[PDB]
């Protein structure tokens, strides 16, 4: 019943710029059960952000995240060649649901 | 080192059954919540099912509900997905993942992922 | 020899500084245990600090990713109040949940360890394993994480088992010299009860718990140490103490039922009563565990709809990290004094410049004299400490 | 003042967690002794852990190649149960073999050190060197590696001297305040007796030993503390406890003689009797010291060919390392309780990513209540620890 | 059980070496607390050393810039006399100012912490927080930084509050079992009184303080422990003991009033009286805290205009660093002995090759026998120690 629409689909940029990804949520949800994953193709998903604001263990400092209620945002402040992939926002509280994703490709 | 290894991906004609197994090394299922997540080809990630550390299946996706059965053996540390009546929409790469329920903070988020096993329902 | 807590309650106008351990600051140089969920308890002579250690020190490879709460390696550490958890610390049981009493003769430790589905509570008295219990609800069996209370040799421990957001079975166990003599199922108006801070309100025990399911006010469990009769209600003050909670302008209480306001999660805390007024402590930030203030709400134990503070103190500043806090009572010369401890959490899941999670403690006690202002944070600088 | 162990045996339905030291995990950061061959013993107040330390810490250059068992530097270390073997540990004698009693008045230590041919056993009581003995068979003189038992001030120690695979002279020494008052040569049906786990089965002592020559069942030595008469037999249960052993389906016992099955080597272990049933513990792997499980064999103390377990517990998981285990008895309020300890060995000769060998201990005690499931391994990660 | 100090004063011809802690030398290898402002006090059995620790060790990142005196992290550390402040040291209260008594039954700690404007003084007796006071002058509340004195259960503490160069309110607090029973405002000829070294001159207490405003002679506060009547004057000897002070040839006292000579700042020190003569100690350098010598001025307690010295000793050499010094009395078999301690300060603001500030202590006691010469500096080499 909460549908997480990742707003930008196929955002394209060049190494060293700032990328802003958005997950908007149908209805308001507890802002501590939302997470952000990176899925580079041919590799298993990797968790980047947890609790909508917490960097995972080992993730570089480039990624940061924020949000509240229906709005959520992720930003890789300075891009890198290998930070180009699909990005999912997940709600792991009830009701369980993923996002459709956002594709980052080198221009 | 902790690792998850999924096995059992194979061709299945429609209406069939396949059992996926995820073997865990470096930790016990008696303290971690285990998940089956699938990616159909050309679409995003989809959360198939979730099982607690206390052994309860908390959730089954609506499509998979009634056809898939998710279980676990806490002696061999294995996770199983018995898929019955496989349709062509169920062709996907399957992933066993792990997250945590903390008494103080609560659910955490899937930090450990497997290699993946691909199940293709065909013809 | 037994302890009966018969004296009145001391006149309290506020709380004065009593102790500080500086654990994280000393951990930068030196071998200090990685701990969390601490508390304080006193035998008739002096006071001791307890914690749940993760089976490793901080300048350790095993200190990495210690944010979990249920591992086979967590044990219960006990020192005198003031001595930091160095490598000479005696770890008194295997436990990822714990509680501790002193009945005037010997120490009692309740220690929970095991699988989340099965879980065992070992009851250890006078250095013997006297009793043991299994999970009744086949879920995460857990207990007060602070001191329990003994009156005439009968000690009381509140143990919860079941879902964190839902109906859970809470029981009150009456222990005599480590042996469980009775067990009363919880009954009353409190729906979810966890991590209770209990104190001897002679002739019984009064516990202020956390509602982790549907309320931001705190539950109250009144245990009759004698008839083994349990009563439950909620802290009646309009200024509620759980975090997350709503702002003071718009917070409410029911004095019987959960308020259904920002009640999703919570934090372990305390409160007690002075006549009709309530002495309470909570975090300064209403959503994160940042800061810690104690104050007195006038007619707050007796009336929902009272938001009148008095005698406010700022124990930790608004921007400094706090955590679990709890109460413990100290027998004085002519009355019973109330003290509290605050756990100052530092590390991963809120500060991502380190890979570990640990805590320090700061201890205050009630006073009938005067006091000033201050702020006693943890003080550790994690930008310079080893990861 | 003396201890006579007169009370009955406590009702045992299983064992509950009691202690864990986390020695290897703390050794990664901090100075912790390199030990092996530990045990536990209790004076009438609390319990103590003992070990044989290799004269060095783990983050030490001297920690390299510490897999030997007989060096001039090994000493006997004693702390309270729970305190890890830090650098403040009191080492109470020079010993590469050891045993320890408490008769209710003072501690007794039996310490064997010296050359393999001519070895010396010092008997230390109340902080004095009271007596001394030389090897009788001019071979590796060795003793229980666990606690000895005193009844009315007379303590009993089982000491073996001779070939590990062959006829060796085993003696039972009766000590009074450190002075050896009597010495009985072993007599009975047990051929090879080593590393005995003894407990006070009033009015005497019952020891379950290891057969390192021709059996995978354990020997039994019944010492009459009064008449100084020795009886020997074998543990009669069809599920034998030594490792290496044959698989459960194809194992046997004799109640009198070695079964001649996979009896080449062995491991120190324990067993005791509840009526006709036998409570026992062994490693989960039948060939390596991996895992540790305890259970009860029905009519296992009186009937061979019985393979009917009950009340099985998994103390250490099947994939994790264990080692020597032993029994010690604790005087309760109305009965005598049985506890055991398991030694979790980590390091060289089985894990070649480090140059050292050490151990950690996990302690369980019997309970008349209920219990759950779990697994309490050592937890050290040797891929990251210093070599 | 109470202590009444009724015996006469021991015959003193000089002072003999008693203790040394070597804190800075051990801090180069090992974990040692960063401290300053130490003192010594003895219960009827043995003697203890106290210090104000900065909440960190010396080989620590938090050791950087520890020259401040008022931080939320300073606590009061207590060990036995001789044991260095290792990581097992019990820190007994939150305090950036402190004093400590033993009345023959239990320890009393006066601990001042908090904001500079509103500061809190906690009075802790027998491990309880018994009392608390707030700043009266709303300035830096401060106390003796050495031991206080109890006679028949009534202990006396001198506390100053107000400007360092100006009129400050000094009070004498009479405490009974931690409870403040009386408070006398200071009255007499002493204008500025700080950091008093008090000793039981039965039937009362005599304190020699520092004048941090207008004098280089030391104030004297005579407290009648019974009538609670206070008398104030100045040390009458022509050889004044404060530093900064004028050279021996040009110095003067007034025996009632400040001398108005080099009285801008000062250092905590001591002095006591033997008949008409005065036994005193001071730094050898007249301007910096370098060196330390004790001697006896003949008719120095009754006559200004006396510069006759005798029995001179050089406890620390002219070129070695010293600091705060103080007195403490020890009950002998037939008389009361006087001992003193010297604080040897090392580190930043005077030696800019390190980023920290710490201290060591050297303790001497009076003797009726003979003695030799020597010099006992700190000995640390800061050019090789970690910054
Ligand atoms: C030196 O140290 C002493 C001891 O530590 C300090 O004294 C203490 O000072 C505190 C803070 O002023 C006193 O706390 C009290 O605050 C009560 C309200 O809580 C406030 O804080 C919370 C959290 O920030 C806010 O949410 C509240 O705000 C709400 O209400 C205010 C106004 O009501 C609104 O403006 C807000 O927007 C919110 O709606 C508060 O700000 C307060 O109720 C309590 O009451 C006293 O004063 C009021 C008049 O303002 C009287 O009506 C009431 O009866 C009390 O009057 C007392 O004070 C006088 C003078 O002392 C006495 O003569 C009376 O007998 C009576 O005691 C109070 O303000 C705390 O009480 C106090 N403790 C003691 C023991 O004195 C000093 O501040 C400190 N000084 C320094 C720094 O040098
Ligand atoms: C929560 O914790 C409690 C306490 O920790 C657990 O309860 C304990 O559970 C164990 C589970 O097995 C009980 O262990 C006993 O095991 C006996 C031995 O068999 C087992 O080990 C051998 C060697 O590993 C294995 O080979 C077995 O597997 C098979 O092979 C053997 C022969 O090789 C066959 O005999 C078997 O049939 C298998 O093919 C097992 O791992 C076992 O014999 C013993 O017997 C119980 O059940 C049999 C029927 O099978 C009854 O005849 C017998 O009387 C026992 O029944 C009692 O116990 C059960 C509880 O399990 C009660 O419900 C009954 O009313 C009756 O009292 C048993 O299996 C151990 O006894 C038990 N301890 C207790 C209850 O105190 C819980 O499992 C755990 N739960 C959760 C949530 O995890
Ligand atoms: C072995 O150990 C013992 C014990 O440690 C040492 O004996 C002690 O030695 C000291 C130093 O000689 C004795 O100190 C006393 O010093 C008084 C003056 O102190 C001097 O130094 C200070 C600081 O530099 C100066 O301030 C003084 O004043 C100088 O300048 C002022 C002006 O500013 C002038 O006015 C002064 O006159 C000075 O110019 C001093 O230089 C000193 O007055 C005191 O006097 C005693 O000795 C003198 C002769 O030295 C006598 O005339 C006088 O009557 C006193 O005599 C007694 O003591 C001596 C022993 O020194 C006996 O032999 C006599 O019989 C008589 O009893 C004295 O000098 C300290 O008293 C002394 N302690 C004892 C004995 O217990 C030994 O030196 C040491 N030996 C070694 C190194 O092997
Ligand atoms: C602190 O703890 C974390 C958690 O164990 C450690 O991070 C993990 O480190 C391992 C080893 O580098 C990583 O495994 C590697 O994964 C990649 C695929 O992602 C694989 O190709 C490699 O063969 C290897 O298996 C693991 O991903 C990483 N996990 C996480 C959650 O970050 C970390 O090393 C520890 N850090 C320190 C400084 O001790
Ligand atoms: C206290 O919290 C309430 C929400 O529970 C705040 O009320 C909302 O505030 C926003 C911003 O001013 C307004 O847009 C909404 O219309 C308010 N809604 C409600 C429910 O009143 C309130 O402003 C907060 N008060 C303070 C002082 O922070
Ligand atoms: C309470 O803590 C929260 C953090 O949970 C504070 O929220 C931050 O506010 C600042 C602006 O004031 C933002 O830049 C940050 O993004 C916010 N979030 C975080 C995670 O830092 C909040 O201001 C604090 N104060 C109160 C009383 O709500
Ligand atoms: C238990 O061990 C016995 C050996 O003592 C195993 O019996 C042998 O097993 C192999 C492999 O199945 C056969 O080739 C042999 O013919 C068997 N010989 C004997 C002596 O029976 C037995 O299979 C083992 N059982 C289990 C279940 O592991
Ligand atoms: C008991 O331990 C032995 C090791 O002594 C295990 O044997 C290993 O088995 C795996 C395959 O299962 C082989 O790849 C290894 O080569 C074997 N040896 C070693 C040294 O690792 C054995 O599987 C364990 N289990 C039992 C019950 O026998
Ligand atoms: C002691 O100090 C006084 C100053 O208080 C010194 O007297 C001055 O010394 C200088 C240098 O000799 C002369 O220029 C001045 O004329 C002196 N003035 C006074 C006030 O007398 C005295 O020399 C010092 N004595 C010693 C020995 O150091
Ligand atoms: C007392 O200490 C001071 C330092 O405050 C010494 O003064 C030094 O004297 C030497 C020459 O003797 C100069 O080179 C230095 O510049 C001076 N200052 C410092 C800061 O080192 C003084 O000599 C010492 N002695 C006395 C008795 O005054
Ligand atoms: C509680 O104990 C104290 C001392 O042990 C005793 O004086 C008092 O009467 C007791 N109170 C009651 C109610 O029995
Ligand atoms: C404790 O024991 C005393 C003496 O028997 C009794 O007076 C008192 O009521 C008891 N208190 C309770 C509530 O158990
Ligand atoms: C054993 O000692 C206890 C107490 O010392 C005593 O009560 C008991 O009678 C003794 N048992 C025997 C058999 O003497
Ligand atoms: C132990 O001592 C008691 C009292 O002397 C005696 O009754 C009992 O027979 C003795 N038992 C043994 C085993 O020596
Ligand atoms: C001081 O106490 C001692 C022993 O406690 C006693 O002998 C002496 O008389 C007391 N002095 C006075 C003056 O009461
Ligand atoms: C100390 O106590 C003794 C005995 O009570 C008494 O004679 C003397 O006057 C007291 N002195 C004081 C109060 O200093
Ligand atoms: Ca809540
Ligand atoms: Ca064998
Ligand atoms: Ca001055």
């Amino acid at each position: 019943e909460v549908v997480l629409t990742q707003s930008p689909g196929t955002l394209s940029l060049s190494p060293g710029e700032r990328a802003t990804l958005s997950c908007r949520a149908s209805q308001s949800l507890g802002t501590n059960y939302l997470a952000w994953y990176q899925h580079k193709p041919g590799q298993s998903p990797r968790l980047l952000i947890d609790g909508a604001s917490t960097r995972a263990i080992g993730i570089p400092d480039r990624f940061s995240a924020s949000g509240s209620g229906t709005d959520f945002t992720l930003t890789v402040s300075r891009l890198e060649p290998e930070d180009f992939a699909v990005y999912y926002c997940q709600h792991y509280g009830n009701p369980y649901t993923f996002g459709q994703g956002t594709k980052l490709e080198i221009k | 080192e902790v690792q998850l290894v999924e096995s059992g991906g194979g061709l299945v004609q429609p209406g069939g059954s396949l059992r996926l197994s995820c073997a865990a090394s470096g930790f016990s299922f008696t303290t971690y919540e285990m998940n089956w997540v699938r990616q159909a080809p050309g679409k995003g990630l989809e959360w198939v099912s979730h099982i607690s550390s206390r052994g309860l299946v908390i959730y089954y996706a609506d499509s998979v509900k009634g056809r898939f059965t998710m279980s676990r053996d806490t002696a061999k540390n294995s996770l199983y997905l018995q898929m019955d009546s496989l349709t062509v929409a169920d062709t996907a790469v399957y992933y066993c993942a792990r997250h945590y329920f903390d008494r103080d903070w609560g659910y955490s988020g899937m930090d450990l992922w497997g290699q993946g096993t691909t199940v293709t329902v065909s013809s | 020899e037994y302890r009966n807590w018969s004296k009145p309650q001391c006149g309290i106008t506020g709380f004065a500084p009593f102790s500080k351990d500086n654990s994280i600051r000393l951990s930068a140089g030196g071998d200090i245990w990685v701990t969390r969920e601490p508390y304080v308890s006193c035998d008739p002579d002096k006071c001791y600090q307890f914690a749940l250690g993760q089976g490793t020190t901080l300048n350790n490879v095993h200190s990495n990713n210690t944010v979990r709460d249920r591992t086979p390696y967590r044990t219960l550490l006990m020192n005198e109040l003031g001595v930091p958890f160095h490598l000479g610390t005696k770890q008194v049981c295997i436990a990822w949940s714990s509680s501790s009493c002193h009945d005037g003769k010997a120490w009692l430790h309740v220690c929970i360890t095991g699988d989340d589905k099965n879980a065992t509570a070992s009851f250890i008295y006078n250095g013997r394993l006297v009793d043991s219990v299994v999970s009744w609800s086949k879920d995460i069996l857990r207990t007060q994480e602070s001191e329990c209370v003994c009156i005439n040799g009968t000690c009381t421990v509140v143990m919860t088992d079941g879902s964190a957001s839902g109906k859970a079975d809470t029981k009150i166990l009456f222990i005599e010299e480590g042996k469980i003599v009775h067990t009363s199922t919880l009954s009353g108006s409190a729906q979810h009860v966890e991590e209770c801070s209990c104190y001897p309100r002679y002739p019984g025990v009064r516990c202020v718990c956390r509602d982790n399911w549907k309320g931001s006010n705190r539950p109250i469990v009144d245990i009759n140490i004698k008839d083994h009769s349990i009563v439950s209600s909620y802290v009646c003050s309009g200024l509620v103490g759980d975090t997350p909670r709503k702002n003071d302008s718009s917070s409410s209480s029911h004095c019987l039922d959960p308020n259904n306001e920002e009640g999703g999660h919570g934090v372990k805390g305390w409160a007690f009563d002075d006549g009709n007024d309530v002495w309470m402590g909570r975090t300064i930030n209403e959503t994160s565990r940042l800061g810690y203030e104690t104050f007195k709400v006038i007619e707050g134990w007796s009336n929902p709809k009272s938001k009148l503070q008095t005698n406010r103190q700022v124990i930790v500043d608004r921007g400094d990290r706090s955590g679990y806090s709890g109460i413990f009572s100290v027998e004085g010369k002519s009355c019973i004094n109330r003290c509290f401890y605050v756990e100052l959490i530092r590390g991963r899941k809120e500060e991502t410049e380190v890979l570990w999670t640990s805590n320090s403690i700061v201890v205050f006690c009630g006073t009938s004299g005067t006091y000033g202002t201050g702020s006693w944070p943890d003080g550790a600088d994690l930008n310079l400490m080893p990861i």
